[PDB]
């Protein structure tokens, strides 16, 4: 729900969410990836 | 025929002379805009440029004695609008006989057809009003306060 103002410009957004699939995490089927947060975290994070 | 009066030569060399910023006695084609809307003739840009005027600034220079061949065409035109023509229009928002007209409805006409205004001075035609909300400006103190200007008799 996007909210706009008195005149003209934007005033905010309100979002809901419906499910996730917190099932998948176990084993995923075939060739699918799990959440994308994760590979992003491994790759890019430094030593320390 | 039509010709200057000393007093009206007085009104044009005295703005003529505030526009030489240069120290040469010239003005810019595009200067040409204000410089009659300050002698007091009120035209469109259309009324300018008929006369050799510009939009970019930088391109010819004109003397008072080119000027002058100028004012002296431009004092001919006879349409230039009374209050009441400004009413008749204004009144066409109507949909229930107020004569009032809704904030975000009337910045959008000032800005979409014509010459046009910004954003900017839509926020500046804003200005004067102050605590009225959800949100009605009214025709009548509107059109009379554009005729008598800056300084009616308050003034800020």
């Amino acid at each position: 729900r996007i909210h706009f103002g008195p005149m003209g410009k934007l005033a905010g957004a309100d979002i809901e969410t419906y499910l996730l699939e917190k099932a998948r995490v176990i084993s995923q089927q075939t060739l699918e990836r799990s959440y994308h947060i994760f590979y992003q975290l491994m790759s890019g994070g430094i030593e320390n | 025929m039509a010709d200057l009066k000393a007093a009206e030569v007085e009104k044009a060399r005295e703005h003529f002379e505030i526009y030489d910023w240069e120290g040469e006695g010239k003005i810019d084609a595009r200067d040409l805009g204000d410089l009659l809307r300050s002698l007091d003739c009120k035209p469109t840009l259309a009324m300018v440029k008929k006369n050799g005027g510009s939009d970019k600034r930088g391109e010819k220079k004109l003397t008072l004695e080119e000027f002058l061949p100028i004012f002296s065409q431009i004092k001919k035109e006879k349409e230039v609008g009374t209050l009441e023509d400004f009413m008749e229009g204004l009144k066409v928002y109507d949909k229930a006989e107020n004569g009032t007209m809704l904030a975000a409805e009337l910045a959008h006409v000032l800005l979409s057809l014509g010459e046009r205004l910004t954003d900017i001075e839509c926020e500046e035609i804003m200005r004067v009003c102050d605590e009225d909300d959800d949100g009605f400006l009214k025709y009548e103190p509107f059109v009379k306060t554009i005729i008598a200007g800056p300084f009616p008799d308050e003034g800020k």
